[PDB]
């Protein structure tokens, strides 16, 4: 039978059968009660609206992610998530059908064990696989070696491989991400006299930064230009009309990204932890990790990043080496796809764990041989 | 076009899918006799020994444990899915005919030949 | 054809009320019962029955056809009683889903126009002029290529 | 992960929540007694379990209904 | 058995059987002791005449209503109206039959907790309900959202609803409606020589102002326009003669519901504090707010007031959305068949207030989960 390539990732679950080019249904990753009272009867009001029925309903519910940085902080939710995903977008009962989740490096043990334990019991799927979420994106390039930074939704990873042998020691992974250059923003469009408080003006404030923001290749001359002309700002319908105006915000929420400093982090850019990460590698594959870096995860899609950060490298790298940036179109699921080659793999057939292998040494098998 | 063997169509219609209905049960019951008796095999009790009979016993009792799983995962399985078609229906009525729940009337009935009574 | 003919048969003293008052509205005694469709139609309308137009319409499209603008008692009270509405209330919904879904084997989300053929064949009754297209103009309103068991209502709702 | 209850019911309803019963220590009459009431708690438990498998064969079919009605209006 | 749908209102007592399209008996809330003294003997005079009756003899008595504003301050009265309502309009004794009765929001809780406890012990019902009287209007429109404005003769509020999840905290009840606009008629007559002053001649400058009054699209071109031609002046009849002309009170005396200065009161009009209450609501369910924005009571029936509404509205709230006023023909009736459709309900046939339960918990069972 065919496999299910789920990927749990954090802000939007991307799932769908092993072998194709996109997945099939992708949906936001929210759950959220009604708080309201509710005075029709017989209206058929549920309980919880899960996916994206609860971002059509947003005005009268309380969203709240299941998961917060790549662990999962409430169970019952992400249960509830998983199992929308299986019946009623997929509509495939898992009973026939082997799993494929996504797993964030250095993540908690628990996390992934409890993953595992719900996969087998709950839903009784017959054999899931539990893979990191950066071999997948290499896999999408077709590539074999190159360091791939990977700035999801909830956390931003930078894992080093080199023809085939993963660097373990050399994996930087920061929590800086898309879900903080959201709350940056909304912090900072106060400055304009727009405030957003709600957790569903949070979807809004989202859809402001996707549609308008975007990196700057020089942020001096940026913030100078900004300041004596008028030519950068663009309005923005809100979903009643009273139409915003964004000037020098477009390009501060996500310079965030290589200046942590903003948002009170301490650590340096995802500029300059990808220049460590290669420096902790050793010194006869560092030129192919310099030639071969790669771009994924939904949060690289602004536009003109590609240039920023090879910019930046190529300010910190010698002046030899050359610096190149693969930065492919279909960024934003690169990682499903990466997930989806690797299950329609024929060597990989054998490492899923059985049902029966867990059976024998309970949920702590996915730390042993079967990764 | 009459409206003369509208009656009689729907009549045969009816009929036929009475039929059919009736048709479909008793289909389904023999199929779920057949499976039955291929699943749980029938009952033996002749000229067997105590021990036999314990033998079997022990043999249906591991049995019993295992379709009482594979019944339990199939009764959780059809109450979800009998209360997601009821969540569906009734967004389905909701998106469609919501607005023709209230339309359900007994009106015009009374006031039409009750207003120079008074 | 044979439903309210059958009623009439049997003439039922509560409609009998209704179609007497009608009757010295229009007879007033040792007529023929003349009773023009148009006529019929506008005391219809007129004795506090219901105000459909509709049915008086197809009436005068159908009958007084004569020439002679009487209407016999056969017709004229076939369409007095199917004028109020006769019918159980056609089944219900969910047990004629059933009974469509046994008549749709496809369960392609809907139901095409040959299974319809294969059940009126099955149900054997004569063919006229509302057959053939009759179905098909009815049910091609917005012309989706079948004939779903909504749009198998929406041709002809209430079946009993 | 909050679903510990529905995972914990399953685990019960299968091993200790089910007819959990001793069959083997019992009178020979007794036991075949016994023997009988567990072939015919299986027979017709299966004829539910079939019951329920034409059950999700109605769901599946008004879903495919469903899907079509909403892609046909929307 | 079927419920009764009795609905007091103020101003009009409508009533009838759950499941039909009108109230079967509609008739003044008004009880009038007479005041003069009386010399035929024998004639069958009784001490006080209610209802219908005593818009008849109205000449010699002393109507006065026993609902002021939503509240209901003169029990006895109100009891009187009840029993006449119950025994005489529609002959069918209360021992046998389920009540729905309706509450203005906001009202204070001692009304409804003795309007319970008297249909409970004085006419001994099997069940009573109480509901708000702006819900059973958006029922019989067959929505599920928008915000309804039922202004009606005693007090006019504005309830919004949106999926059937009422917002408790965007209620706005203001208390001009009906009689207000009778009694600032009444008052401005007095320019012309006519003076009205007995609480009989009430009812005659409320019937002036039901068949005359109109509400103008633009205020200051009628007054201009009413101040030069004499198009305007339309005529009447009184109760015995002496026809009266009506020159510019026609438009300014519903004018007070849009400019309540008129009567001294602070608040803004009806065109207002719709707005407001749409804006008090989240920013996510304001457009559809905005585009089922319904009318309903009886004050709500004057000739023009549809399109003042939407133009005031159309001006203060932006220019992308899109707005609506539904004013279905049946307006005044329309709470009362909310109540029947609500009534005729199997969903809702589990929520009345049975009688055991009013003895367990005595007359505060209302405010309990039984609302
Ligand atoms: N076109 C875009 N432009 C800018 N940011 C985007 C764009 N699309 C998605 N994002 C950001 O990326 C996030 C989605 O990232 P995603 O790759 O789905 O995370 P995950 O790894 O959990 O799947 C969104 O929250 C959004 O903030
Ligand atoms: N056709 C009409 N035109 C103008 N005003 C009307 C009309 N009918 C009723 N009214 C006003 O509405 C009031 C009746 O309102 P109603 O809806 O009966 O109040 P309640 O909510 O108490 O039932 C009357 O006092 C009258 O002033
Ligand atoms: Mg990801
Ligand atoms: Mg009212």
């Amino acid at each position: 039978t065919t496999a299910l390539v789920c990927d749990n990732g954090s802000g939007l679950v991307k799932a769908g059968f092993a072998g194709d080019d996109a997945p099939r249904a992708v949906f936001p990753s929210i759950v959220g009660r009604p708080r309201h009272q509710g005075v029709m009867v017989g209206m058929g009001q549920k309980d919880s609206y899960v996916g994206d029925e609860a971002q059509s309903k947003r005005g009268i519910l309380t969203l709240k992610y299941p998961i917060e940085h790549g662990i999962i902080t409430n169970w019952d939710d992400m249960e509830k998530i998983w199992h929308h995903t299986f019946y009623n977008e997929l509509r495939v009962a898992p009973e026939e059908h082997p799993t494929l989740l996504t797993e964030a490096p250095l993540n908690p043990k628990a996390n992934r064990e409890k993953m595992t334990q719900i996969m087998f019991e709950t839903f009784n799927v017959p054999a899931m696989y539990v893979a990191i979420q950066a071999v997948l994106s290499l896999y999408a390039s077709g590539r074999t070696t190159g360091i791939v930074l990977d700035s999801g939704d909830g956390v931003t990873h930078n894992v080093p491989i080199y023809e085939g042998y993963a660097l373990p020691h050399a994996i930087m992974r920061l929590d800086l991400a898309g879900r903080d250059l959201t709350d940056y923003l909304m912090k900072i469009l106060t400055e304009r006299g727009y405030s957003f408080v709600t957790t569903a003006e949070r979807e809004i404030v989202r859809d402001i930064k996707e549609k308008l923001c975007y990196v700057a290749l020089d942020f001096e001359n940026e913030m100078a230009t900004a300041a004596s002309s008028s030519s950068l700002e663009k309005s923005y319908e809100l979903p009643d009309g009273q139409v915003i105006t964004i000037g020098n915000e477009r390009f501060r929420c996500p310079e965030t990204l290589f200046q942590p400093s903003f948002i009170g982090m301490e650590s340096a850019g995802i500029h300059e932890t990808t220049y460590n990460s290669i420096m902790k590698c050793d010194i006869d594959i560092r030129k192919d990790l310099y030639a071969n870096n790669v771009l994924s995860g939904g949060t690289t899609m602004y536009p003109g990043i590609a240039d920023r950060m090879q910019k930046e490298i190529t300010a910190l790298a010698p002046s030899t080496m050359k610096i190149k940036i693969i930065a492919p179109p279909e960024r934003k699921y690169s990682v499903w796809i990466g997930g989806s080659i690797l299950a329609s793999l024929s060597t990989f057939q054998q490492m899923w764990i059985s049902k029966q292998e867990y059976d024998e040494a309970g949920p702590s098998i996915v730390h042993r041989k079967c990764f | 076009i009459s409206a003369s063997r509208k009656l009689q169509l729907k009549t045969l219609m009816l009929q036929i899918a009475k039929q059919e209905m009736e048709r479909e049960a008793e289909e389904r019951r023999g199929e779920k006799g057949r499976v039955l008796r291929t699943r749980c095999q029938p009952l033996e009790l002749d000229g067997l020994g105590f021990e036999e009979l314990q033998d079997l016993c022990r043999q249906l009792h591991a049995r019993v444990d295992k379709v009482d799983e594979e019944r339990y995962d199939v009764e959780a399985k059809v109450t979800k899915n009998i209360t997601e078609i009821a969540d569906l229906t009734q967004k389905i009525y909701d998106l469609r005919g919501k607005f023709k729940r209230p339309t359900l009337r007994r009106v015009r009935i009374s006031a039409d030949a009750m207003m120079q009574a008074l | 054809d044979d439903i309210y003919k059958a009623a009439v048969e049997q003439l039922t003293e509560e409609q009998k009320n209704e179609f007497k008052a009608a009757f010295d509205i229009f007879v007033l005694g040792a007529e023929d019962g003349c009773i023009s469709t148009k006529e019929l139609g506008k005391v219809m309308r007129m004795l506090g029955q219901n105000p459909t137009p509709e049915e008086l319409q197809e009436m005068i499209d159908e009958v007084d056809e004569d020439g002679s603008g009487t209407v016999d008692f056969d017709e004229f009270l076939v369409m007095m009683v199917r004028c109020m509405k006769d019918d159980s209330k056609g089944k219900s919904e969910e047990e004629l889903s059933d009974l469509f879904r046994m008549f749709d084997k496809n369960a392609d989300g809907y139901i095409d126009l040959d299974e319809l053929k294969m059940m009126l064949q099955a149900t054997g009754e004569t063919i006229t002029e509302d057959d053939i297209e009759e179905l098909m103009k009815d049910g091609d309103k917005n012309n989706d290529g079948r004939i779903d068991y909504d749009e198998f209502l929406e041709f002809m709702k209430g079946v009993e | 992960g909050k679903r510990q209850t529905e995972r914990e019911k399953k685990k019960k309803i299968l091993a200790e929540r089910r007819k959990a019963l001793a069959i083997d220590h019992l009178n020979e009459d007794q036991l075949r007694e016994k023997a009988k009431e567990l072939w015919q708690s299986i027979h017709n438990l299966e004829a539910e379990k079939f019951d329920l498998q034409e059950k999700f064969k109605q769901q599946k079919y008004e879903i495919n209904v469903l899907r079509n009605r909403i892609n046909d209006n929307q």
